[PDB]
DNA sequence: GCATCCGTGAATCGAGG
DNA sequence: GTGTCAGTAGCTGTCACGGATGC
RNA sequence: CUCGA
């Protein structure tokens, strides 16, 4: 299962959180299981049903 | 002689790339014969 | 239909929830290593999982059960695997370091052998630096006369120098 | 300007003139410049090494 | 998932990541940056200019990020994480091999998880204990708390074996012990000359 | 937009147990 | 093979400083 | 750990 190099991570500045603009405590639950995140969404669909 | 050093991200095809092998089973050594356990993390 | 192994989950689930961050402080005081503990409740849980006839009758004491499956697998890694390894950590301040001699010996005999080198014919150097007499294409009889009186014009020379 | 120096960052003045040299001979806009005064612990880790 | 499951796709962990990195416009987060950069207010700018600093990285050097997610993670050789034996019989080991070897341990552990088919709680919970593992080999107590070893000491990672004055640089590189020197007590010798 | 809190750093060599 | 309560030690007696982190 | 400039 993949896994994220924690350099990356938690040295500060959190460097995938400014890759991914995400907050890095947002980034924290995501990575160890505490959040689920939404990789996409078919918005074309969505918006025809 | 060797003017640059350079350094970067490695990709998991640099780290098998490197890689004699991988390390399979988690034994180290055996505690009698002193012999490394064959795909431990000792590996001949 | 699909309700049903959704159904598998939510029971696990509902037991993680009660049971683990438990069974976790029982392996840990066992082990005073939070790391093992957390190795060892999955290892539990996954058997439960396993061993739905404990489970099922709700009504009894399941953390119970779980304890005795913890506290024998703790010493079953107390097991022989452990006696011999656990001791020290070479980066531990307390152990010595693999020290490897000064080749000093090994050189200067490598410095006298190869003087007593050139005190030799290029025939008898090309064999001894080497079931040869199947490459310099000459016998095995060759061989081991040329390499019986190689090394006795080698041990004159050394011992002409007081080896 | 038409220099690929990340503006806010850093640089020696020795390569923003050199690359504004180039720059302004080749038509484009030079890097604008401002006089920046680093602590030697930060200029130290600013090293090209 | 159970209801517009068939609109969007979501997933957690390491590997949700991965496919963010990967479904990433680098180009077009920088132009977006740049454009930020040119027109806009200090607060927030400072913020922009941050973020471009490390994604015109990726963007001009030619490397992925997905390089940031780990698929396989290597092994340092035997010798520089040896195992010595004890004048009394018993063993002594680098704290790296602890290391690696829980890692192994949790791998392992994952594999026999996805062929049995564990409940999802299970697998998902496992998963997190290699993540925060490979964290632990890598720079360990970085995230959280360390790793205690025997005795509640935090056990050495390979990010700690570079650090301060007994990392690599410091300890054996800017400064190494030499051959042909000596050293005793002085005293004065007044008879000698200056040289 | 700003206070909190995280991470960084903190002399050199040397002896013995 | 496992099945009644069955649950860390240790510890805060460092500090200045900058800047991402977070309300 | 204890110690020397």
């Amino acid at each position: 299962a993949p896994v994220t190099h924690i350099w990356y991570f938690k040295g500060v500045p959190s460097r995938l959180g400014y890759l991914l603009d995400l907050a890095p405590k947002d980034l924290e639950k995501i990575i160890y299981f505490a959040a689920y995140v939404i990789t996409s969404v078919d918005e074309e669909m969505r918006h025809n049903e | 002689f060797f003017d640059e050093l350079r350094i970067g991200l490695a990709t998991a095809e640099d780290i098998r790339q490197w890689s004699y092998g991988e390390v399979k089973k988690p034994e180290t050594i055996n505690y009698r014969t002193l012999k490394p356990e064959k795909d431990g993390l000792f590996c001949e | 239909v699909s309700g049903a192994a959704a159904a598998e989950a939510a029971l696990m689930r509902a037991l993680y929830d009660e049971h683990a961050a438990v069974l976790w402080r029982y392996a840990l005081r066992l082990t005073g290593d939070a790391a093992q503990a957390e190795d060892v409740v999955q290892e539990t849980l996954l058997r439960a999982w396993q061993h739905p006839e404990v489970i099922g009758d709700t009504a009894r004491p399941a953390r119970a059960w779980l304890f005795t499956v913890a506290r024998n697998m703790i010493i079953d890694e107390r097991r022989s695997a452990r006696f011999r390894n656990v001791v020290g950590s070479t980066d531990q301040s307390g152990t010595p370091e693999q020290s490897t001699p000064d080749e000093v010996n090994a050189a200067l005999d490598r410095l006298l052998i190869a003087d007593a080198l050139a005190q030799l014919s290029a025939e008898h150097r090309a064999v001894i630096q080497r079931q040869i007499a199947t490459d310099l294409g000459i016998a095995e009889g060759t061989v081991k006369s040329r390499l019986h009186y190689a090394v006795r014009a080698l041990r004159l020379t050394l011992q002409e120098l007081g080896v | 300007g038409s220099t690929e120096f990340l503006p806010g960052s850093l640089i020696d003045r020795a390569e923003f003139e050199a690359e504004n040299r180039r720059v302004v001979a080749e038509g484009g806009e030079p890097a604008a410049g401002r006089p920046v005064l680093m602590g030697i612990t930060k200029a130290s880790l600013a090293t090209d090494s | 998932v159970d209801r517009y499951g068939e609109y969007f796709t979501g997933a957690m962990g390491a590997e949700s990541i991965q496919k963010l990195i990967e479904n990433f416009d680098i180009d077009a987060e920088a132009e977006s940056l740049r454009d930020v950069i040119r027109n806009g207010k200090g607060q927030k700018k400072l913020r922009a200019l941050k973020r471009l600093k490390v994604v015109a990285a990726f963007q001009q050097s030619g490397n992925s990020p997905m390089g940031m997610v780990l698929d396989a993670v290597p092994v340092i050789p035997p010798e520089l994480r040896p195992m010595v034996q004890l004048d009394g019989g018993r063993f002594a080991t680098s704290d790296l091999n602890d290391l690696y070897r829980r890692v192994i341990n949790r791998n392992n552990r994952l594999k026999r998880l996805i062929d049995l088919g564990a409940p999802e709680i299970i697998v998902n919970n496992e998963k997190r204990m290699l993540q925060e593992s490979v964290d632990a080999l890598f720079d360990n107590g970085r995230r959280g708390r360390p790793v205690t070893g025997p005795g509640n000491r935090p056990l050495k990672s390979l990010s700690d074996l570079l650090k301060g004055k007994q990392g690599r640089f410091r300890q054996n590189l800017l400064g190494k012990r030499v051959d042909y020197s000596g050293r005793s007590v002085i005293v004065v010798g007044p008879q000698l000359k200056l040289h």
